[PDB]
């Protein structure tokens, strides 16, 4: 009594991501620094996280918004016109933004943004993608071969990209298998992906 | 060949 499968593999997850992250509109150099600046904020304050995104109401806000203090603030600032009018298409990826943060610790919340902080978003957003792509099926567990290591990662107990995927519940090696899938984590993997590449999209 | 895009500024 439905169409298609439940899940998506990678490449439907990145196509239903890029839907959004590869159509964003052109921000200038000044005006996405700020933005930046402002989700970089956000994500260290779980306060913020939810202050945003009750203010961006999905898209469906009418009337000016009401001026939110710190970092939130910051980013209503590069969303709104002079007006205070919210702008659909700068507003809703940031949406889709947070809809996909609900579902990361604040561990990663603070890690994405130290990888904003650093300008370093591309390193783990690869490392996601190929787990995703390697580990078909999700339902079913398996060991895997990537050494993130071998990609430019720091890797062992406690580095970054360790952390995060750790929280995503991956169970994790020093020596290989480096990663493992479990199913459990194919939400918050996903999630993680979507959050990191519009969060690449965002830097454009 | 040239293409018009919008671009946002900060005010």
């Amino acid at each position: 009594p439905a169409e298609g499968a439940f899940t998506e593999d990678f490449q439907g997850l990145r196509a239903e991501v890029e839907t959004i992250s590869k159509e964003l509109e052109l921000l200038d150099r000044e005006l996405c620094q700020l933005l930046l600046e402002g989700l970089e904020g956000v994500l260290r304050d779980q306060l913020a996280l939810r202050a945003l995104e009750e203010a961006l109401e999905q898209g469906q806000s009418l009337g000016p918004v009401e001026p939110l203090d710190g970092p939130a603030g910051a980013v209503l600032e590069c969303l709104v016109l002079s007006s205070g009018m919210l702008v659909p298409e700068l507003a809703i990826p940031v949406v889709y933004l947070l809809g996909a943060l609900t579902m990361l610790s604040e561990t990663q919340h603070k890690l994405l943004a130290e990888a904003l902080e650093s300008q370093t978003l591309l390193g783990p957003l690869e490392l996601v993608g190929s787990l995703l792509e390697q580990s078909a099926p999700w339902q079913e567990r398996s060991t895997m071969s990537l050494p993130p290591g071998l990609l430019g990662n720091s890797w062992g107990e406690g580095a970054p990209a360790w952390v995060l995927l750790d929280e995503c519940g991956l169970e994790l090696g020093e020596d290989t298998p480096h990663v493992c899938w479990e199913p459990q984590a194919q939400g918050r993997m996903c999630a993680l992906y979507a959050s990191l590449a519009l969060l690449s999209g965002l830097s454009q | 060949g040239c293409i018009k895009k919008a671009v946002w500024f900060k005010c």
